[PDB]
């Protein structure tokens, strides 16, 4: 611990008690390198696909990537652990010219906006 | 009795009681692996080369050895530029012949390699095999991979240690590992091989639920109702949409800017073009077999060839009398079918301005079509009174099949991959599974909302079925059940739900993902 | 400084922005509120931390092991003491005692103008929280910096049980 | 005429009674009226847009998507129980077991693939089997039900078992025989793989004379490359992960206090990742420090181990620089101004590389 941070240690602090519960549910899951026919099974649920949604749109917030998971783009236990802990929660991302987002009227917004034209008086 | 009527006729009627496609292969399989194998991996394709091309000239074929030669020239002409003029008989070719090409390779991508070769046997593979087996020989070793900078030449530049066997027998090793920068068992490791990779298979199926799949959903905004047909591109790149006011219009699924083969019109910065020249709503539209053709058949009663390189029309087709309904490229895209009004179907060749087949026998309009996957059969059925599928012959045109059972208008048709199985939907949202051979009626599928379902799709091994209908729901169906451990059907495995968006048309990829297709009504 | 150049160097799709390149180109409470605020502090980066970096799994093992020992000693400790003394949102254990009411207030949610979120507030301030004045909080403190002392796992544990 | 866009109404005129008669309704209007009424609104041009419907069976509860509160399932009783469960249904309650769900074959090969790949036999016919093994897995068309279950034994397999170099290796082709299967959907696994290749290729302690520095190097290298393909492939369906492995690799080889193996790891990774332009853009500027921070108090160490070290260092370095492209003295010229900008070692061998557009590119950056 000499060479150390204390970041290091404090994301220690925070994670531990979720990386210790998934890695024994893990080891449970894989006894004697043999696949347990007991244990319960990997199953995708909407809980955990919501709480990745929620993480993403944290994220969002400090404008790093570009979303329409706000359902305002559409109107016509709280693990503490990264998102790649649970890939039975992540959701492939879309092409930001390819999302569906709707202005308050509720028109689809064109994002191609290099080849658009303007029609003449 | 139908059976008695049957049994009277046929008493009546005295019934009794070459090299290089091997080569562009393996270049396209060592540019797929690792950096840190492809330093090595590379060094075959000189040797492989170089002997097809003197078996080639020693066979006869010289035509295809100097065909060879001109293409594959552009890539070795920065580093064989003398042995390849030469190749424009001398000691050099004596030499080569005699003494068998040596290649240093390791244990692990030897084993990965023929693995590999075996995989692909009766597509190119054996020619690689034998060419390797009689003019080379392959000394492996249990070194680590050599690379300019792995463990293996460091330890060997610094420690100042002496070249091998292998090292010792125009880019030598010799240049990289010196200061101033086991042989192999062929036929008998291939049966050792394939010994081992037979013990690896599944041949069998209990318990258990259905596959787990995805889909990807591509809505369209502000058709008003103006929209009759869909249709991707073999490989997802494209997407066509026929409207009512006799107008295509093809998109690109990615945004890129599409491209034209005119030079005016060079680096022109569009994603979205048109194809006008149909007089009527246009009700079909069939992508190729990249796709540079399209069919295109409207209620005007004509046919159109189109062109995906400089988007204009090519040729007409006026052989029939009526509105035409559907169109249909073949399996592989040389041949392609029609019906509509008229109570007939048709086989065309893009080679003729006439068909080359007419198909009588139905009673009523025509509402499906499809091909068999071998390219020789055609599936098409009618409505009203005579609800009856078919199944023509192309060679003589004379139907050989019947499926009756029926009830409602059919809507869409689909032909198993092993070719062995065929799927018929309705507007009562009931499909049916048929077994082509024995002409009889395996089970029916339930679940689906009246309406309609205009498409179907079948999995890449034919295990699994998905259908898309207008009641705004796809769904996922299992063919054949798992064998028991000891208003819907219980062989639905999934089935989801769309935001007001009737589905038009639905994919599967290779892998357990498909795609879809709607025009979305906020009504 | 590295960091600060890098955070320009990729587009929302995973790809270089040629503009920066081309650029680059170019030639009894105060105490407590200092310890919220620490907590909140530190709180924050741990988890602005997720969409940053990556973290190896070279010490799963021992958490582990150290909870697994944890749970030991705290079940070993039991079966001693026992015997001497003898709506979607995911509120916790306290909603099966308010779940009938809680569903009746969702029922008739219009004549409460309380929001889901303050009325949740609401209830954990007067949720309950289990002669002698000072006794009672003084004991709360206690119990709570011996829980803070449990916090330190990765250095309570040697002397966590009795000799 | 019947295409009108005005509403249609019916009059009601009587005859008599029990006899009404029906006539449309029709109002004589002025040229005016009609000649100077303003046009209607122009509906906005046709676009498409895309989202997920499911992902591996689930619908996404995303705005696009329907709200679950508004025929999906059957209810029979030869319906099996765990299509509800697979639907993923928040008002399920039973949780299926893994012998609800995965037929007793598919066990059964797992079994067998497993005990295969985990032979440490040196016999050639045990590694006969393990390479038909590995083909098997790679290339097997039905295995879309043994992906999570892959996935978690690689994370656990290279968890628990940090001092074996034999079963690193064997878990490192089995991520790469995974990723080659065409067959089967992994972007969302692309995190999941990725963080153990980056704790095995990014560890202080691997394994536990030479051949042990050959097998550990070996292993560091081979996962470098296997980190690289996996981020030039799924990068764009996960957002983030270019960045991020280029920026903890970064962070990390920014660090004198790590040994040299961890530092070759980081300047692998970062190279791996980043690409040609990260490395340009962000090693070169500090070469020059870097140089005198460790190479030579490196460089005085003696010791035939600390010398491969040194070595190593040294190549990994003129490789990740060489990454960018792969006379007279004017070449002489180029070396000396690269000597004086990277360093005495790293610019001595780029100078000695004899290349005229390397040390062009390498220059490029000097006003930074």
């Amino acid at each position: 611990q000499t060479y150390e941070d204390e970041a290091y240690k404090i994301w220690k602090q925070v994670t531990k008690k979720d990386r210790a519960l998934i890695a024994k549910e893990r080891y449970q899951l894989f006894a004697n390198n043999k696949l347990n026919v007991e244990e319960p099974a990997l199953l995708r649920t909407k809980a955990g696909m919501r709480r990745f949604l929620k993480s993403r749109r944290e994220a969002e917030a400090l404008g790093l990537i570009k979303t329409a998971y706000s359902d305002s783009s559409v109107t016509s236990a709280d693990r503490a652990v990264p998102s790649y802990y649970e890939p039975q929660t992540i959701i492939p991302d879309i092409d930001p010219k390819l999302q569906w987002v709707e202005d308050g009227e509720g028109q689809v917004i064109n994002q191609f906006e290099d080849m658009l034209q303007l029609v003449p008086p | 009795n139908l059976n008695q009527i049957v049994t009277d006729y046929l008493k009546k009627k005295g019934f009794t009681r070459k090299y290089l496609k091997a080569f562009l292969l393996l270049k396209n399989w060592i540019d797929n692996n690792l950096d840190i194998y492809k330093f090595e991996l590379r060094k075959l394709l000189w040797p492989v080369f170089v002997y097809s091309y003197l078996e080639l000239v020693s066979q006869g074929y010289v035509d295809d050895a100097k065909h060879l030669l001109e293409t594959l020239r552009s890539h070795f002409e920065a580093v064989h530029q003398d042995q390849l003029a030469l190749l424009d008989e001398n000691h050099t070719t004596r030499l080569y012949r005699e003494n068998k090409y040596r290649i240093p390779l390791n244990q692990s991508l030897s084993g990965n390699l023929f693995h590999f070769l075996e995989r692909e046997a009766d597509n190119g593979g054996a020619t690689i095999i034998y060419i390797l087996q009689t003019h080379c020989s392959v000394e492996t070793s249990a070194r680590g991979p050599i690379e300019p900078y792995s463990f293996e030449a460091i330890y060997r530049r610094a420690r100042n240690l002496d070249l091998d066997e292998a090292d010792a027998h125009g880019v030598t090793n010799r240049d990289v590992l010196d200061t101033s920068a086991r042989a192999r068992d062929v036929v008998m490791e291939m049966q050792k091989v394939r010994e081992n990779r037979d013990r690896f298979v599944i041949e069998g199926r209990t318990g258990g639920i259905g596959i787990p799949v995805s889909a990807c959903m591509f809505t369209f905004h502000n058709t008003l109702g103006t929209v009759s047909c869909m249709d991707f591109s073999n490989d997802h790149k494209l997407v066509a949409v026929g409207t009512m006011d006799s107008y295509i219009r093809v998109w690109s699924l990615d945004g890129k800017p599409l491209k034209s083969a005119l030079e005016n019109e060079k680096n022109l910065k569009v994603n979205n073009r048109k194809l006008i020249g149909h007089s009527g709503p246009v009700y079909g539209v069939s992508f190729s077999d990249s796709s540079k053709l399209l069919l295109s058949c409207s209620a005007d009663g004509q046919i159109r060839l189109w062109s995906l390189e400089i988007w204009a029309c090519l040729c007409i087709y006026k052989a029939h009398d009526g509105p035409v309904f559907r169109v249909l490229w073949g399996p592989h895209g040389h041949y392609f079918a029609s019906a509509g009004w008229d109570k007939t179907v048709r086989v065309f060749t893009q080679d003729h301005a006439s068909a080359v087949r007419i198909m009588v026998g139905h009673d009523t309009s025509i509402s499906a079509l499809a091909w068999h996957p071998n390219g020789t059969y055609v599936f098409s059925a009618s409505d009203e009174m005579d609800k009856s599928i078919r199944m023509w012959s192309v060679i003589t045109g004379n139907c050989v099949r019947i499926f009756t059972g029926h009830t409602h208008y059919i809507t869409a048709l689909e032909c198993a991959h092993n070719g062995k199985i065929l799927a018929s939907a309705d507007t009562g949202g009931n499909i049916f599974i048929w077994d082509i051979e024995k002409g009889t009626l395996i089970k029916k599928c339930r679940g689906h909302g009246k309406g309609g379902i205009p498409s179907l799709s079948f999995s890449a091994e034919s295990n699994v079925l998905v259908s898309g209908g207008l009641d705004c729901t796809v769904r996922v169906w299992d063919i054949e059940l798992p064998a028991d451990p000891n208003q819907i059907t219980p062989d639905q495995i999934s089935a989801f739900a769309t935001k007001k968006t009737p589905v038009l048309k639905v994919r599967f990829t290779r892998m357990n993902l498909i795609v879809a297709g709607g025009c979305y009504d906020p009504e | 400084r590295a960091d600060e150049r890098l955070n320009l160097l990729f587009d929302e799709r995973g790809e270089y922005n040629l503009s920066a390149i081309e650029s680059f180109k170019r030639p009894t409470e105060d105490a407590r509120k200092e310890l919220e605020q620490a907590r909140i502090a530190t709180e924050e980066i741990a988890k602005r931390s997720f969409h940053t970096l990556f973290y190896t799994l070279e010490h799963d093992r021992t958490a582990m092991l150290e909870q697994q020992q944890l749970e030991e000693s705290e079940k070993q400790l039991q079966a001693e003491m026992d015997k001497a003394g003898s709506s979607s949102a995911n509120l916790g254990a306290s909603s099966l005692t308010l779940k009938h009411l809680i569903a009746r207030i969702d029922q008739k949610r219009e004549r409460v103008r309380a929001s889901d979120a303050e009325l949740r507030s609401l209830m954990n301030e007067v949720r309950k929280n289990r002669e002698n004045i000072g006794q009672e909080e003084l004991y709360e403190a206690l119990e709570k910096v011996l829980s803070e002392l449990k916090a330190h796992t990765e250095y309570s544990t040697p002397f966590l049980q009795r000799v | 005429g019947y295409e009108s866009t005005r509403p249609l109404r019916y009059g009601e005129a009587s005859l008599g009674p029990g006899q009404p008669l029906f006539y449309i309704d029709d109002e004589e209007v002025d040229f005016e009226k009609v000649i100077n009424a303003p046009l209607p609104k122009v509906p906005r041009d046709m676009t498409f847009t895309a989202h997920w419907l499911a992902v591996e069976g689930v619908q996404p509860s995303i705005p696009q998507n329907p709200t679950t509160a508004e025929d999906l399932l059957p209810k029979g009783p030869g319906a099996n129980p765990a299509l509800a469960a697979l639907a993923g249904n928040d008002n399920v309650s039973f949780r299926p077991s893994v012998k609800h769900v995965i037929s007793k074959e598919l066990i059964l090969y797992f079994d067998k693939i497993q005990a295969a790949i985990l032979d440490d036999d040196p016999d050639e016919e045990k590694m006969r089997l393990r390479q038909a093994a590995l083909e098997s897995v790679r290339s097997d068309p039905g295995l879309h039900q043994l992906l999570p279950y892959f996935v978690n034994f690689i994370t656990n397999q290279v968890t628990h078992h940090l001092d074996d170099l034999f079963i690193l290796r064997q878990m490192m082709e089995l991520a790469e025989a995974v990723v080659q299967n065409p067959t089967l959907f992994i972007d969302p696994y692309a995190s999941a793989l990725a963080a153990p290749v980056l704790t095995c290729l990014m560890s202080r302690k691997l394994g536990k004379i030479d051949s042990t520095l050959r097998e550990q190097y070996s292993l560091r290298e081979l996962a470098a490359s296997l980190l690289s393909m996996i981020a030039r492939k799924y990068g764009a369906s996960n957002a983030l992960l270019r960045p991020k492995l280029t920026r903890t690799c970064l962070k990390h080889f920014l660090d004198p206090t790590r040994p040299p193996a961890v530092l070759f790891g980081a300047i692998s990774g970062v190279a791996a990742s980043g690409g040609p332009e990260a490395v340009r853009v962000l090693v070169l500027p500090n070469l020059k420090t870097f140089d005198s921070a460790v190479l030579q108090p490196l460089r005085e160490k003696a010791g035939p181990v600390a010398e491969l070290e040194y070595e190593m260092l040294v190549g990994g370095i003129v490789k990740a620089v060489q990454s960018i492209v792969g006379n007279g003295a004017d070449l002489t010229r180029e070396g000396e101004q690269v000597i004086e900008f990277l360093g005495p070692i790293v610019g001595q061998r780029i100078a000695q590389l004899r290349n005229h557009t390397l040390n062009r590119s390498i220059l490029e950056v000097r006003h930074l």
